[PDB]
C-alpha cells in the first residue's frame, strides 16, 4: 500500500519563455498582447470622425472649392488626413504657422462657421472677380470660399478700414491673406497702388504685411502667391484691418463651440461604416488585453502599445511529455 | 526547478488528476485513485491571479504618443520628437518583456515549491511508519485502507496508532 | 525533553505589498517615501529667494513703477512668480524673446543695476515727458523706470547716435524698446518725422526696427504699443544706437555678477520666514527619505520625486496572528 | 513561503523570543526558554541592510524636472516638454514601485530560507537520537539537560555520546 | 545561500574536482577520488548560457543619442534636448546595473539549488543503508567498492541488495 | 567507506555584486562592459571621415580662402569639426538657419561641386573686385570662393535678373548672401543705388532681402556684415534672382549625390591613420562586448552606451577560501 504526491498534467502545447529557458510547455498560460485589428476607420463611441479624404486641413478651413463636402461639418471624434492630400492650396502659397494651428485642432471637436464680413458689403471695391484658373469649380474659375479676393473698382482701390467685434461667447478662428503678385504691372493692374500693405490688430496682435514681388516658377500655372494668416479672436475683443491692396479679406470665420480630446490621424484608409472604443491609423481595436502591438498613435480607451511580437504569462506549471 | 520536485524526484505529472494542481494518488487492496489537495491548490490560484493583476496594473500608467507635425525647417525638433517617442516605446517594451520573463521563471518555481512543501508535509506526518521510495511515493508498513489514506490527506494521520 | 526551532513575532501591524500578495503584516518595515511638507516658501541654505509678489519678471526688469520694491534686489537662491502677476507691462505691448530671457535667469543669482545712459544727457530731446496714465505712480502718470521714452524738443527730433562700451568685467543685460503709435497724427505729434527707425548694433547684433501703425483695441486705455528687446553685451564690446524717433532708450542696465544654480518657481504662496535645504512650489522638505511625492519641480538637496502614494520595504518577516 | 518553514511546518512565530529573528526554544526538567541564534540573525541583518542601501543607491541618479516656459505659438514644443517630463516620471515611478514589490517578496522568502536552514542544521546534528515531531520540534530519546541543549545550539552536539 | 548547500552544510568547494561544477567524492579500501556529475553540470551550463544571451539580447534595442546643435537664442530646446538624452542614459544605466545585480543573485542561488538537489537525489537512493553525516557525506554500513560507488552516481544503487 | 556530494572551487579572485552582498568571489565570471578605446579618429569600414581641421562647416561650404584643402572633398563616413574652429566666416556676419543645414548634412555622405553662374558672365557688373583684408590668401585680399561679391561698373549697378534651372537629377544646395554696409556713403560707393534689395524665388521660396545699415563694432577689422542664406533646389525647379545691389551671387553650388547615415562629431583630435567599425569623439572601439562606457555619441556597429564603471555577470559559483 502506498500514497504518492504529484501534480497536474494535460494535453496543453502552450509555451512560455523564461530567462534561462525558452519554449517551456506549460499546462496553462495567459496571452496578454492584442495582435489583431479590423483594418478600418470607425466611429469612436458612436461619434464619427472627420474624414478629409483628398482635402487637407488648409483646403478644408480656407474653403478650397473642391472641398465643399466639408462646407459645414458636424462634431467629430478625431480627424483623418492623407499623407499627401491633392486638394490643398489650389492657388499656390504658404499657410503661416500651419503646424501650430493643426496642433490647436487636436483640442477641438466642433467648429461653427459664421459670416463676419459679408461679400455684398464691399461697396467701394470689386469683390466678385477674385477668382483663378488654379481654383476651378465645375469647369469655371473660382476661389477659396471663406475669404474674399478684393480688387480695384473703376480704377480705384481706396484704403480699407474694417473692424469686427467678437460678440459671441466662443473663441473665434479668423483667417485672412495677402496676394504676392508676379510683377509691377500686375500690381497696378489689380490694385492700382504700387506700394501697398495690410495692417491687422487685436488686443494682442500687431501685424503689418507688405506684398513681396519676385519672379517665381509656375505652380498650378501661377507665378503669383497667396500667404495666409490666422488668429484666435477672444470674446469681447475686436479685430481691425487696414489696407491699400493685396488684401484677401475674411468672409466666414469658425466659432470654437466644443473643446475636448481629439487628434489628427495620418492614414490612406476610408470610412469603415463601423464602431469601436479604440482607434489606430491602421484599424480599430476590440480587446480586453492590457497590451497591443498594432500602432503607437491611438485614441480612446486603449491597451498600452509595445513593440513585442509575443507576451505570454505562465499561470500553470511545467507540462510533462 | 529550484525546488527539485517537479520534473525532479517526481518524474512527471498526472493526466489523471483533473480537479487540482497538486494532490495525492493512493493505492491499496480496495483500489486506487487521485485526490486534489484543496488548500495548496487554492493558495496557488490566489498567488498567480494576484500576480497577473499586479503585472497588468503596474503597466497601467505608461507613455502615450501624440501626433505633432513640423515644417521643412524644423527638422531638428522633429527628430527630437521622434527620438523622444521611440525612446519611451523601447523602454516600455523592455520593461514588459523582462517582467514577463522574470515572473514566468518565478511562477514555475512557485509551483515546484508548492509540490515540495506538500511532499514534506506528508513525510513529516508518516515519519518512520512508511518507506520513502524516492519518487514522490511512500510505501506503508501497515495496511492503509481508505480512511487511513484520508487521514494522511487530512493532516490527521495518527502516528502512534501505527 | 525537546528543542524547537522558531522565529520572532511581535505586536507590529505594519504591512507591505508583494507581487503575489498585498497587505502582508510584517514584524519590521521601513518607509522610504516622504509624504509631508511645511507648506511655505523658505530660505534655501539661508539664502532668501526673490519673491516678486504681484510683479512679473518683465515688470521687475523693465522697472514698472508699481515694482519699486525690487529696485535693487540682493542675491537670491531662487525666484518666485505668480501664475498671473497683475503688475506686468503697465503700458501694453510685447517683450521680445521673453522666455529665452527667463531661461537665462535660471543660471543667474545676482544682478547689479548700473546707469549706462544718464537721463540728463539727452540735451537735444525731451526726456522728462515720457509718461502715461497706463503706468501710474502715487496718482500721477509715470513710466518704466529703467528706460527713457524720448520725444521731440521745440518741434524737432534730430537723429540720435549713442554708443556705450562695456568696460565692466561682467556680462551686461541691456534693455530697450520701440513705441508703436495709434495713427499718423500721433507719430508727428510725438516725434515729428513720419518715417522713423531704430538701428541697434553690437559685435554680433545687427538690428533695425521700424514702428508699425495700426488701429488697436485699448488695453489699459492705450491704443499704442511698446515692443521691448534685449541683448547680452559682452565685456569690451560696444552697443550702438541710431534713431529718428519712437526710441525707448536705456537708462539703467543690469550687470551679471553671480552665475549659478537657480530657478523660476510658479507659486501663489508668500514668504514663510523660514529655512530649508529643499524647496518645492507647494512647500519645503526636511527629510532623510530617498523619495518624496510632493512636487516634481524642486531645488536644493532633495529626495527623488515619484508619483507613488506609498513605498514601504519589508525588513523583518511575516508576523503571526 | 517558498521554503515551507515560516507559517508552514512552523505554524507561527514567538512573542517570547525578543533578542533575535531566529532561534531555539528548549524544554526539560530544569525548565524552558528561548535563545536567539546569533550567527543566522546577524547574517539576516547584514543582507537586508545591504539590500535597502542597494535600493536607495540605485535610485540615486534619476530624472530631475526643470522649469521651461513657452509662448502662445510654441504649443507643440511645450507639449513635447510636458510629455517628456511626465514620461520619465512614469518610468521612475514604475521602477520604484516594481522594485519594492519584487524585493519585498524576496525579503520574506529570505527569512523563510534562513529558518529552514537553521532547522536542517539541527536535524543534521541530532539525526536518529531524537523524534522529528513535524512542527519545528525535536523530542529527545535521552534526557537533555541545559548543557546538552547548549551543545545543540553550539553545533557541538556529541552524537556518539548518546 | 537560499538552498543551504553551498557554504552551508557543505562547508567549502573542491580544488580537486576539475571536470565539472558539481559531483562526487568517494573513499573506500581501493582508494579515493572525485567524479563530476555530467547531467546536473550540463544543465547548469545551459541555464547560465541562456541567461547571459537573454540579458545581452534584451539590451539590444536601446536609446542611441544623436548630435543636434542650437543657436544662442534656442537655449530652452537645447536644454530640453540635453535633459532628454541624459534622461534615457540614466534609465538604461539603471536597467543594466539592476539586472546584473538581480540576476547575479539568482545565478548564485541556482548553483546552490543544483547542489542541494544532487545531494537529495543521493540521499533518496541510499535511504537507511548509510549514515547521513551532516556535511555532504554518507557513511555506508556495508562495504562499497568502486562498482558500488558507481551505482550511486548512476542512479542505479540497488537498495534491496544491501 | 563514504561518498560525498560537493562542488567546484578554483584559484579565481573574480568578484561580482548582488543586491544583498558586494564583492562575492566566484569561480567564473563574464565582463560585459567595454572600457577601452584606441584614442584616435579612424576610417569607418574603410571609408575615411571628413576632418575639417581648423575650418567650420560654414568656412568649408562658403569656400573660405583658408579652407582650400576642402575645395573638392570625396565621399565621407562622418564629419569631424572642432569646438571653436578659427577659420569660420572670415568676413564677419551670420549664416541663416545654420543649425538646420548642419542637421541636413547628417543625412549626406557626398557633395559634388558644380558651377551654376560663371564669374565671367557678369558683363554689366564688376565681379573681380569683390575682396577684403578680412579674407586673406597668400598675403593678398580674397573672398569666399563659392560666391561672387558684385559691385558697380563705371559708376552703374543695373538691375540683375538671373535664373538657374536645376537640370541635374540630384537635389542642389544653393548658397547666396547680402552685404550690410557701414554707412550711406559706403552703399553708394560700392553699389550707387541708395535703396536696394535682393529678391529670391523658387517653386516654394518667396524671399526679399533689404540691406540693414548701422554702426557696428569691428570684427576682423570690418564694420560691414555678410548675412548668408541657402536653399535646396529640387530637380526641374528654377531659382530666380533680382537685385539693385548688395548681392553676393552664387558661383558654385553642391549636388547631393549620396544620401545616407552620417554625423557631425565634435572633437579636437586629428586623423589616426586607422580603421574601425565603431567610432566615438574620444576614439574608436574594437570589442565584442554588449556594452561600453566611452562616450554616448557613436557611429557604426557599436555596443550600447551606459554610465557604469563596472558590469560583471556571475557564471560560476561562490568560490571558497
Ligand atoms: C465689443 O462690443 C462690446 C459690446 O457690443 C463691448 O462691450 C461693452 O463695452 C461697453 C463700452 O463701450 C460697456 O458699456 C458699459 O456697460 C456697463 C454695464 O454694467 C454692467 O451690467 C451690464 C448688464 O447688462 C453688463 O452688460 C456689463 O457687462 C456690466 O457688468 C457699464 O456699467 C459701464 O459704464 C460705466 O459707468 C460708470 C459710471 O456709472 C463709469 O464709472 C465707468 O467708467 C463706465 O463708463 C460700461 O461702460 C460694456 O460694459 C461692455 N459690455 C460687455 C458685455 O463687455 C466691447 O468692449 C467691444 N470691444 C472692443 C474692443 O471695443
Ligand atoms: C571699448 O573700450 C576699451 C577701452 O576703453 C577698448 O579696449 C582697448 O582698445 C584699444 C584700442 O582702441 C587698445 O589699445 C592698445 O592697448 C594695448 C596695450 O597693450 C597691452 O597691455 C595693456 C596693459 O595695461 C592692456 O591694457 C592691454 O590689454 C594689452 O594687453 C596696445 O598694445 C595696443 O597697441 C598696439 O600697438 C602695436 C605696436 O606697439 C600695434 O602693432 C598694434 O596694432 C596696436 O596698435 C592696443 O591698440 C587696448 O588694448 C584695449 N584694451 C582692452 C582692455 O581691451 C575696446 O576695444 C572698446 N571696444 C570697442 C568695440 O571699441
Ligand atoms: C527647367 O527646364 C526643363 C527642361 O530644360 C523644363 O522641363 C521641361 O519643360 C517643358 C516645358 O517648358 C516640357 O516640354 C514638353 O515636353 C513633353 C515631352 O513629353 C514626354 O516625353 C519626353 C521624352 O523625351 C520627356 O522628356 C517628358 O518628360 C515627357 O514625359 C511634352 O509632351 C509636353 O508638351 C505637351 O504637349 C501636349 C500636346 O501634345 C499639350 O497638351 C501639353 O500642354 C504640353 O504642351 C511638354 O510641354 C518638358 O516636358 C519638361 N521636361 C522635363 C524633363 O521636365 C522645366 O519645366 C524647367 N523648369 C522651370 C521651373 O521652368
Ligand atoms: C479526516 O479523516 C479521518 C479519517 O477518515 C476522519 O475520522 C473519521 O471521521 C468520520 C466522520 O466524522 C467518523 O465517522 C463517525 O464515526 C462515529 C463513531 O463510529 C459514528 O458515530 C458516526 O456516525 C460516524 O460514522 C470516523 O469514526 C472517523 N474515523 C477514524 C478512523 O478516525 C476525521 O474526522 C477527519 N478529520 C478532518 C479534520 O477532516
Ligand atoms: C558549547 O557548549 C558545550 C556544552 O555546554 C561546551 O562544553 C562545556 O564547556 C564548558 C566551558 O568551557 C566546560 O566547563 C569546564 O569544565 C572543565 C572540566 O570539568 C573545568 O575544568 C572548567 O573549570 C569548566 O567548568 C564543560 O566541561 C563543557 N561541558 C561539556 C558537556 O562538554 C562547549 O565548550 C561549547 N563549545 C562551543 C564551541 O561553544
Ligand atoms: C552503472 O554502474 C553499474 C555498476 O558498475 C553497472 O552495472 C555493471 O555494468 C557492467 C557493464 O555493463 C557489467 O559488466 C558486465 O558483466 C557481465 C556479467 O558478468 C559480463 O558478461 C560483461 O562482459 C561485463 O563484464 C557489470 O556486471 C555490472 N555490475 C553490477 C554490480 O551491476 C550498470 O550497468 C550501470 N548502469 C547505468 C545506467 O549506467
Ligand atoms: C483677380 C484676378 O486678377 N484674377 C486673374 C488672375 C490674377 O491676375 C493672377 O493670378 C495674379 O497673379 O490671373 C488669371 O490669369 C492668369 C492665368 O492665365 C491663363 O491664361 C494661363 O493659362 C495661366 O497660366 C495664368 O497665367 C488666373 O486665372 O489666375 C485670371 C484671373 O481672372
Ligand atoms: C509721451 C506722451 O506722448 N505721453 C502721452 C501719451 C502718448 O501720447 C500715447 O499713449 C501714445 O500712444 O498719451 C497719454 O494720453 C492718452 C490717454 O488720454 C487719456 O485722457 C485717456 O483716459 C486714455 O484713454 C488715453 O487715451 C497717456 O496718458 O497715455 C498722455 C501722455 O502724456
Ligand atoms: C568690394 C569692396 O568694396 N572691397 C573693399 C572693402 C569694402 O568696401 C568694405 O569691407 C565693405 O564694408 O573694404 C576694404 O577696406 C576696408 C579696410 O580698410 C583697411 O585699410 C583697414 O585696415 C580695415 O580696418 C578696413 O577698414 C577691405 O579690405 O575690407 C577694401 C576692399 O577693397
Ligand atoms: C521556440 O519556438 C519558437 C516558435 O515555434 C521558434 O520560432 C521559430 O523558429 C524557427 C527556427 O528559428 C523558424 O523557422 C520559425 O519561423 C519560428 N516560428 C515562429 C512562429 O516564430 C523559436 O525558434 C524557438 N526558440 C528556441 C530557442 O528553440
Ligand atoms: C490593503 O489595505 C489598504 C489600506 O488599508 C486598503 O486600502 C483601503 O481600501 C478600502 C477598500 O477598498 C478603502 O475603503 C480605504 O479608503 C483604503 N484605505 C487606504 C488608506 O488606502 C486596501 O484596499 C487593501 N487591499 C487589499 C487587496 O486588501
Ligand atoms: C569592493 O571591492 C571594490 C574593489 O576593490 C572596492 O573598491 C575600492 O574601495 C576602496 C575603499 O573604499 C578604495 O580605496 C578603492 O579606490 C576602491 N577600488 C576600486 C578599484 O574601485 C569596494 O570598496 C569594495 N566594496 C565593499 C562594500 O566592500
Ligand atoms: C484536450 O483535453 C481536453 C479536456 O479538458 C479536451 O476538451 C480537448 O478536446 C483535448 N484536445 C486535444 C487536442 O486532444
Ligand atoms: C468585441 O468582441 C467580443 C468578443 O470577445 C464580442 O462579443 C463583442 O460584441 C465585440 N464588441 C464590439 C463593440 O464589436
Ligand atoms: C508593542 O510592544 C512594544 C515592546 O517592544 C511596546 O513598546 C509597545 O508599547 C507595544 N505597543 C502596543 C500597541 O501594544
Ligand atoms: C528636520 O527634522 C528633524 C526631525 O527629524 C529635526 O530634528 C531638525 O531640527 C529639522 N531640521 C530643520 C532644518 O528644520
Ligand atoms: C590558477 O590555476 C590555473 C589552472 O587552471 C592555472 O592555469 C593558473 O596559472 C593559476 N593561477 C595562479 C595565479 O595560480
Ligand atoms: C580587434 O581585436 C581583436 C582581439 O580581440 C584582434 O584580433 C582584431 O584583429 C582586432 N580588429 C581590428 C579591426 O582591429
Amino acid at each position: 500500500d502506498q500514497i504518492c504526491i504529484g501534480y497536474h498534467a494535460n494535453n496543453s502545447t502552450e509555451q512560455v519563455d523564461t530567462i534561462m529557458e525558452k519554449n517551456v510547455t506549460v499546462t496553462h498560460a495567459q496571452d496578454i498582447l492584442e495582435k489583431t485589428h479590423n483594418g478600418k476607420l470607425c466611429d469612436l463611441d458612436g461619434v464619427k470622425p472627420l474624414i478629409l479624404r483628398d482635402c487637407s486641413v488648409a483646403g478644408w478651413l480656407l474653403g478650397n472649392p473642391m472641398c465643399d463636402e466639408f462646407i459645414n461639418v458636424p462634431e467629430w471624434s478625431y480627424i483623418v488626413e492623407k499623407a499627401n492630400p491633392v486638394n490643398d492650396l489650389c492657388y499656390p502659397g504658404d499657410f503661416n504657422d500651419y503646424e501650430e494651428l493643426k496642433h490647436l485642432l487636436s483640442r477641438i471637436n466642433h467648429f461653427e462657421k459664421i459670416q463676419i464680413i459679408p461679400k455684398s458689403s464691399w461697396s467701394s471695391h470689386e469683390a466678385s472677380l477674385g477668382v483663378s484658373s488654379a481654383c476651378p469649380y465645375q469647369g469655371k474659375s473660382s476661389f477659396f470660399r471663406n475669404v474674399v479676393w478684393l480688387i480695384k473698382k473703376n480704377s480705384t482701390y481706396p484704403t480699407i478700414k474694417r473692424s469686427y467685434n467678437n460678440t459671441n461667447q466662443e473663441d473665434l478662428l479668423v483667417l485672412w491673406g495677402i496676394h504676392h503678385p508676379k510683377d509691377a504691372a500686375e500690381q497696378t493692374k489689380l490694385y492700382q497702388n504700387p506700394t501697398t500693405y495690410i495692417s491687422v490688430g487685436t488686443s494682442t496682435l500687431n501685424q503689418r504685411l507688405v506684398p513681396r514681388i519676385a519672379t517665381r516658377s509656375k505652380v498650378n500655372g501661377q507665378s503669383g502667391r497667396m500667404e495666409f494668416f490666422w488668429t484666435i479672436l477672444k470674446p469681447n475683443d475686436a479685430i481691425n484691418f487696414e489696407s491699400n491692396g493685396n488684401f484677401i479679406a475674411p468672409e466666414y470665420a469658425y466659432k470654437i463651440v466644443k473643446k475636448g480630446d481629439s487628434t489628427i490621424m495620418k492614414s490612406e484608409l476610408e470610412y469603415g461604416n463601423c464602431n469601436t472604443k479604440c482607434q489606430t491609423p491602421m484599424g480599430a481595436i476590440n480587446s480586453s488585453m492590457p497590451f497591443h502591438n498594432i500602432h503607437p498613435l491611438t485614441i480612446g480607451e486603449c491597451p498600452k502599445y509595445v513593440k513585442s511580437n509575443r507576451l505570454v504569462l505562465a499561470t500553470g506549471l511545467r507540462n510533462s511529455p | 526547478g529550484l525546488f527539485g520536485a517537479i520534473a525532479g524526484f517526481i518524474e512527471g505529472g498526472w493526466q489523471g488528476m483533473v480537479d487540482g494542481w497538486y494532490g495525492y494518488h493512493h493505492s491499496n487492496e480496495q483500489g486506487s485513485g487521485y485526490a486534489a489537495d484543496k488548500e495548496s491548490t487554492q493558495k496557488a490560484i490566489d498567488g498567480v491571479t494576484n500576480k497577473v493583476n499586479s503585472i497588468i496594473d503596474k503597466m497601467n500608467t505608461q507613455f502615450e504618443a501624440v501626433g505633432r507635425e513640423f515644417n521643412n525647417l524644423e527638422r531638428r525638433i522633429e527628430n527630437l520628437n521622434k527620438k523622444m517617442e521611440d525612446g519611451f516605446l523601447d523602454v516600455w517594451t523592455y520593461n514588459a518583456e523582462l517582467l514577463v520573463l522574470m515572473e514566468n521563471e518565478r511562477t514555475l518555481d512557485f509551483h515546484d515549491s508548492n509540490v515540495k512543501n506538500l511532499y514534506d508535509k506528508v513525510r513529516l506526518q508518516l515519519r518512520d511508519n512508511a518507506k520513502e521510495l524516492g519518487n514522490g511515493c511512500f510505501e506503508f508498513y501497515h495496511k492503509c485502507d481508505n480512511e487511513c489514506m484520508e487521514s494522511v490527506r487530512n493532516g490527521t494521520y495518527d502516528y502512534p496508532q501505527y
